RNA sequence: AAAUG
RNA sequence: CGCGGGGUGGAGCAGCCUGGUAGCUCGUCGGGCUCAUAACCCGAAGGUCGUCGGUUCAAAUCCGGCCCCCGCAACCA
RNA sequence: CGCGGGGUGGAGCAGCCUGGUAGCUCGUCGGGCUCAUAACCCGAAGGUCGUCGGUUCAAAUCCGGCCCCCGCAACCA
RNA sequence: UCCCCCGUGCCCAUAGCGGCGUGGAACCACCCGUUCCCAUUCCGAACACGGAAGUGAAACGCGCCAGCGCCGAUGGUACUGGGCGGGCGACCGCCUGGGAGAGUAGGUCGGUGCGGGGG
RNA sequence: AGAGCGCAAGGGUAGAAGGGGGCCUGACUGCGAGGCCUGCAAGCCGAGCAGGGGCGAAAGCCGGGCCUAGUGAACCGGUGGU
RNA sequence: CCACCAGCCUACCAAACCCUGUCAAACUCCGAAGGGUCCCAGGUGGAGCCUGGGAGUGAGGGCGCGAGCGAUAACGUCCGCGU
């Protein structure tokens, strides 16, 4: 499927309205959405891969698109850690895939949430790139309350093609993202 | 210090190196016959200066002792001799450079680094600063 | 007194000098690892060890980013 | 697949996700 | 992610060289250790249709005729960055065939 | 722990190692006999 | 089984 | 390398004999008595009786292979 | 200096060989029995594992260096 | 014969980093789509296939600036085959032939072989 | 390229020798031109031929491991085969 | 002074980094003289090579030079090149 919302809000005003702005001379030189890569870090669930699994189907549930099982590298005896045993769950969501999650977060996800007042504008890695941190991860649309064994939220990734910070700063403002500002 | 180990001695070719120029002061002692400087000559010669001009400028040493110095405990011939009873000591070439002055005028840095030359075990000349800068 | 030891020293090295006649199958080099790389009618083996594969005048080259090689011009 | 987020708050958004069954208790316009 | 070229090379000779466009692919049998080519066989910079594997065997087979007919049989394949696949495959099945 | 392969429908040999407890207790590699000519080989 | 002030 | 007899509860062990019984001791918990401490007494939780196959209605018990330990005797170019 | 052994809560010892997990006795501390003390009963606290560096995912533990303590030796005809 | 592009090899940084500018006819890339071949420890990002619309933004090609990087003499010295001379020595000096490293002056935003396409 | 490459150091190495996956067992048999090293004995490298195979579309690669330690003449006997 | 905070900065201890200035058997971006080997040439010398018979030698020493050990001691010691 390839139609909704977010795709056409960016296209049909958002991507006009950043030309106003800063007036590219190119169409490519306009910031863009492309990539949105969700990954939980639960180096708790290192021993029981019960909790693995399943906040791997809730995962890729919320997603749709299928997870990824992030393996480890170094070793922090001082929390069991060795080669690679452990986990952290990563979804990458470009495309379609991408656009009809970021539905979700914006009009379902971010607004029902423990005492909402903004998104951190800081937040900003210096380059068209955004982050942002879940703790609950019932906050998504199907997930029913006798589905969760426990909060186990994750951080979402949110990469553009804008170069300077207040520049894709807007282009997340224009789609929809609350910041706190 | 830190490094590694006891070092082997090594001869003292000519002062190809061994020599410098003035480059921190107005005035330097230099070396003009090879030899090696144990530690605790350039500190009597270091307090020497200062000893002198109390309260005075600055003092800059420009040899560091960092070869490790060997001895046998008065014994036969066999393993290495642990020593560094004198520790260590640096190799100095004639013509290096080895302490320079500032912060005081001729009497008082002629004096205190004539009184190095004493505090060394080797012949020395104090210098000026005449004009040779690279 | 630890020390006073150490291990048969191996006689490696370049075994045949640039302007050479070698037979097929002669030693040219043996080496630690790759300080030299084979190249024409220049194999080498589990060891390193660059040898000939046909007859002829051994030749060297040099390239920089890329290493020095042995070759065998043959002609015979 | 369809989808009725039905918003409790007055709205009701409409997109793409699994199963149409959805009943935000309230979402982005309250 | 050329070390396949650096394989074939040291290997024997007569190099299958094999470029390909999004809308092209270039066939050239190149005797290194001089640097010449023997025959270039290009093909949508050519002359040839539209459909990329389909047009792919037909310059593979057009390579075979000026190529052999020079007298040439090395099939030293340099299959470039691409994956020995469809269109670079096609050009392959080419040459397989004339 | 030494380890010499015995081939099947015969009773040649080959040199070999095994390793014991690191997992390895069905020791069965392939191999080829002077008497015929290729065949698998057990353990033993 | 239970010492001392 | 051959021969001999062992694995049973948290620990030690009978029961194996010859098929229908898993017990005892201390240990752990509760209770009884106690200056205290044991002693004593009551009750209690806890063992595919090594492993996989086999005869049997039914074995840890008889059988075969094997894992591990203990021991016996011998050898060591 | 050379060979061997040892530095661990206040005292005296175990743990090191077989890397992860601070153990025992006494003392100390709070509370009980006594008119009170002790004994006795019930609880708790207390370690930087001499020291520096290295190994390791991790060091009281393995490795090397220096410091301290204990025994022997340092023949010298 | 001359210019531009594409594929490829050689020299192996004077070929590089950076900065500015330029090219879309062709070429190339980017790009459109995920039905067929093929693919993701997830994702058509990558590999792959079918291909128009768009763009030269990215990448790439070409061209400029010497901030970094890189190259770097001449002269002189070190050092040293060989031949000598001087002190107790740690050492020192001459003849003869060879001759650095560093540093100075300077150079450098490449050169070139083959094949194909376009004017 | 200061990481990695099972372990010591070294040399080597991302144009892989490092990391991941698919299929596999050439940690083959019978040989072996020509050499490195060398007092002897040993030690090391090895193209290629034949047989029967593995992976690859193919050119090809495979006679263990990036390499240099991880070892023991003869004698005497055990075991399996001819 | 300011502690429930601060920076230029302090005659205060210092990682990283930068400038000045240096050191290293087990450090090298560099790097000689020389040494080794091969090809061509001169070289007829108690030269050279091959096969065999006969040996002795296997405590060496001093000196020059290059290093280790030693104490930049020894008619010291241990190697290297030469005599
Ligand atoms: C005390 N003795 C020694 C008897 C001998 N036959 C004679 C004798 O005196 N030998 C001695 C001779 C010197 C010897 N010695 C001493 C010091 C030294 N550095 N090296 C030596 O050889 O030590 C010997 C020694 O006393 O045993 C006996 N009980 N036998
Ligand atoms: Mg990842
Ligand atoms: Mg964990
Ligand atoms: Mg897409
Ligand atoms: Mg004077
Ligand atoms: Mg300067
Ligand atoms: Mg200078
Ligand atoms: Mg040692
Ligand atoms: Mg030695
Ligand atoms: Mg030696
Ligand atoms: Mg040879
Ligand atoms: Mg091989
Ligand atoms: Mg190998
Ligand atoms: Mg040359
Ligand atoms: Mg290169
Ligand atoms: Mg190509
Ligand atoms: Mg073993
Ligand atoms: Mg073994
Ligand atoms: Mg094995
Ligand atoms: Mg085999
Ligand atoms: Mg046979
Ligand atoms: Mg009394
Ligand atoms: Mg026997
Ligand atoms: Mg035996
Ligand atoms: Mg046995
Ligand atoms: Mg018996
Ligand atoms: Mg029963
Ligand atoms: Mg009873
Ligand atoms: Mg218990
Ligand atoms: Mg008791
Ligand atoms: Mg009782
Ligand atoms: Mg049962
Ligand atoms: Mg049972
Ligand atoms: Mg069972
Ligand atoms: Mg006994
Ligand atoms: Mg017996
Ligand atoms: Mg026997
Ligand atoms: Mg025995
Ligand atoms: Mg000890
Ligand atoms: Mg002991
Ligand atoms: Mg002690
Ligand atoms: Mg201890
Ligand atoms: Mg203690
Ligand atoms: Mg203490
Ligand atoms: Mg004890
Ligand atoms: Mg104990
Ligand atoms: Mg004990
Ligand atoms: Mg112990
Ligand atoms: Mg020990
Ligand atoms: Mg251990
Ligand atoms: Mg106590
Ligand atoms: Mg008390
Ligand atoms: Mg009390
Ligand atoms: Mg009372
Ligand atoms: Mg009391
Ligand atoms: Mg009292
Ligand atoms: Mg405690
Ligand atoms: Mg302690
Ligand atoms: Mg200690
Ligand atoms: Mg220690
Ligand atoms: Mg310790
Ligand atoms: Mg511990
Ligand atoms: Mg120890
Ligand atoms: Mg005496
Ligand atoms: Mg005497
Ligand atoms: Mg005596
Ligand atoms: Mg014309
Ligand atoms: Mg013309
Ligand atoms: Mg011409
Ligand atoms: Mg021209
Ligand atoms: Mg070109
Ligand atoms: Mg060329
Ligand atoms: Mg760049
Ligand atoms: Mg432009
Ligand atoms: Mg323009
Ligand atoms: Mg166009
Ligand atoms: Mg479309
Ligand atoms: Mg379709
Ligand atoms: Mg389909
Ligand atoms: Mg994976
Ligand atoms: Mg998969
Ligand atoms: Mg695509
Ligand atoms: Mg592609
Ligand atoms: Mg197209
Ligand atoms: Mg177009
Ligand atoms: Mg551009
Ligand atoms: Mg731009
Ligand atoms: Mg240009
Ligand atoms: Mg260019
Ligand atoms: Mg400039
Ligand atoms: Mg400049
Ligand atoms: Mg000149
Ligand atoms: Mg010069
Ligand atoms: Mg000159
Ligand atoms: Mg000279
Ligand atoms: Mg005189
Ligand atoms: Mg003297
Ligand atoms: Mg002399
Ligand atoms: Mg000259
Ligand atoms: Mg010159
Ligand atoms: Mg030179
Ligand atoms: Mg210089
Ligand atoms: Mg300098
Ligand atoms: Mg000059
Ligand atoms: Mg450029
Ligand atoms: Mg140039
Ligand atoms: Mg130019
Ligand atoms: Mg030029
Ligand atoms: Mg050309
Ligand atoms: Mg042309
Ligand atoms: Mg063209
Ligand atoms: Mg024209
Ligand atoms: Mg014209
Ligand atoms: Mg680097
Ligand atoms: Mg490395
Ligand atoms: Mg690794
Ligand atoms: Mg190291
Ligand atoms: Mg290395
Ligand atoms: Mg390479
Ligand atoms: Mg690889
Ligand atoms: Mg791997
Ligand atoms: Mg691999
Ligand atoms: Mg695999
Ligand atoms: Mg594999
Ligand atoms: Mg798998
Ligand atoms: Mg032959
Ligand atoms: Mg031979
Ligand atoms: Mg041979
Ligand atoms: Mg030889
Ligand atoms: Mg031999
Ligand atoms: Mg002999
Ligand atoms: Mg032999
Ligand atoms: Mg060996
Ligand atoms: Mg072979
Ligand atoms: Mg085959
Ligand atoms: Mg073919
Ligand atoms: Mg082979
Ligand atoms: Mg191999
Ligand atoms: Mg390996
Ligand atoms: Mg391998
Ligand atoms: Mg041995
Ligand atoms: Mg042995
Ligand atoms: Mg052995
Ligand atoms: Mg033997
Ligand atoms: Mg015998
Ligand atoms: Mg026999
Ligand atoms: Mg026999
Ligand atoms: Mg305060
Ligand atoms: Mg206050
Ligand atoms: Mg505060
Ligand atoms: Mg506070
Ligand atoms: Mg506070
Ligand atoms: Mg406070
Ligand atoms: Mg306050
Ligand atoms: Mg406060
Ligand atoms: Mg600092
Ligand atoms: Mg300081
Ligand atoms: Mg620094
Ligand atoms: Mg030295
Ligand atoms: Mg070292
Ligand atoms: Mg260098
Ligand atoms: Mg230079
Ligand atoms: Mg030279
Ligand atoms: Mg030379
Ligand atoms: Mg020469
Ligand atoms: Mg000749
Ligand atoms: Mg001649
Ligand atoms: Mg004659
Ligand atoms: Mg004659
Ligand atoms: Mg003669
Ligand atoms: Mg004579
Ligand atoms: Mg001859
Ligand atoms: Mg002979
Ligand atoms: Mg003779
Ligand atoms: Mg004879
Ligand atoms: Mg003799
Ligand atoms: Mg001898
Ligand atoms: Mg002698
Ligand atoms: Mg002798
Ligand atoms: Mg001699
Ligand atoms: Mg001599
Ligand atoms: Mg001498
Ligand atoms: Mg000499
Ligand atoms: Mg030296
Ligand atoms: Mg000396
Ligand atoms: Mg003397
Ligand atoms: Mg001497
Ligand atoms: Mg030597």
């Amino acid at each position: 499927p390839l139609d909704l919302a977010l795709k056409r809000k960016y296209y049909e005003e958002v991507r006009p309205e950043l030309i106003r702005r800063f007036g590219y001379q190119n169409v490519w030189e306009v910031p863009r959405l492309e990539k949105v890569v969700i990954n939980q870090g639960l180096g708790e669930a290192k021993e029981d891969a019960r909790i693995l699994e399943k906040a791997a189907q809730e995962l890729a549930l919320i997603t749709g698109q299928k997870p990824a099982v992030t393996r480890a590298k170094k070793s922090i005896s001082n929390f069991k850690l060795r080669k690679g045993m452990p986990i952290g769950l990563r979804v990458t969501l470009r495309r379609d895939r991408m656009w009809i999650f970021l539905e979700k977060l914006l009009n379902v996800a971010l607004p029902r949430i423990r005492d909402f007042r903004g998104l951190n504008p800081n937040s900003f890695d210096g380059r068209g790139n955004y982050n942002l941190g879940l703790r609950e991860q019932l906050i998504f649309p199907e997930i029913t309350y006798d589905m969760v064994d426990a909060l186990r939220g994750m951080d979402i990734a949110v990469v553009t093609t804008a170069e300077t910070d207040e520049e894709a700063r807007a282009l997340l403002e224009l789609l929809g993202f609350p910041f706190r500002k | 210090r830190m490094k590694y180990r006891k070092q082997q001695r090594g001869r003292l070719k000519g002062a190809t190196k061994g020599g410098d120029y003035v480059a921190f002061g107005d005035f330097g002692l230099v070396a003009l016959e090879p030899a090696w400087i144990t530690a605790q000559q350039i500190e009597a010669a270091r307090v020497a200066m200062v000893r002198h001009f109390r309260r005075g400028g600055k003092i800059f040493i420009r040899i560091f002792p960092d070869k490790p110095y060997t001895k046998k405990p008065l014994e036969v011939r066999m393993g290495k001799g642990k020593g560094n009873v004198e520790g260590y000591v640096a190799v100095v070439k004639p013509g290096r450079v080895m302490f320079e002055v500032a912060g005081v005028t001729e009497e008082q840095a002629m004096e205190a680094l004539r009184i190095a030359g004493h505090k060394l075990p080797i012949k020395t000349k104090i210098v000026r600063r005449d004009a040779y800068d690279e | 007194t630890k020390n006073g030891r150490d291990s048969q020293a191996k006689r490696l090295g370049v075994k045949r000098y640039e302007g050479q006649v070698v037979r097929a199958g002669n030693i040219l080099v043996r080496q630690r690892g790759t300080r030299f790389k084979p190249g024409k009618n220049v194999g080498m083996g589990r060891d390193f060890t660059l040898f000939a594969l046909v007859d002829g005048v051994v030749e060297f080259q040099d390239r920089g980013r890329l290493g020095r090689y042995v070759h065998v011009r043959p002609l015979a | 697949v369809p989808a009725r987020i039905i918003c409790g708050c007055g709205n009701v958004i409409e997109t793409y996700s699994t199963k149409p069954e959805i009943y935000v208790e309230v979402c982005s316009k309250c | 992610k050329f070390r396949v070229r650096n394989r074939i090379k040291r290997t024997g000779r007569l190099r299958l060289s094999v470029f390909r466009s999004l809308k092209h692919i270039y066939a050239q049998i190149i005797d290194d250790e001089k640097g010449v080519t023997l025959v270039s066989a290009s093909s949508l910079a050519l002359k040839l249709k539209g459909n990329k594997t389909e047009v792919a065997r037909q310059v593979g087979r057009a390579l075979a005729e000026k190529a052999l007919a020079l007298g040439i049989k090395q099939v030293a394949f340099d299959r470039g960055p691409y994956k020995y696949h469809g269109r670079v495959k096609a050009l392959a099945e080419g040459a397989r065939e004339g | 722990l030494l380890l010499e392969c015995t081939e099947c429908k015969r009773r040649n040999y080959a040199t070999e190692k095994n390793k014991r407890n690191t997992p390895n207790k069905l020791e069965l590699r392939k191999y080829c006999p002077w008497c015929r000519k290729h065949t698998v080989h057990r353990e033993v």
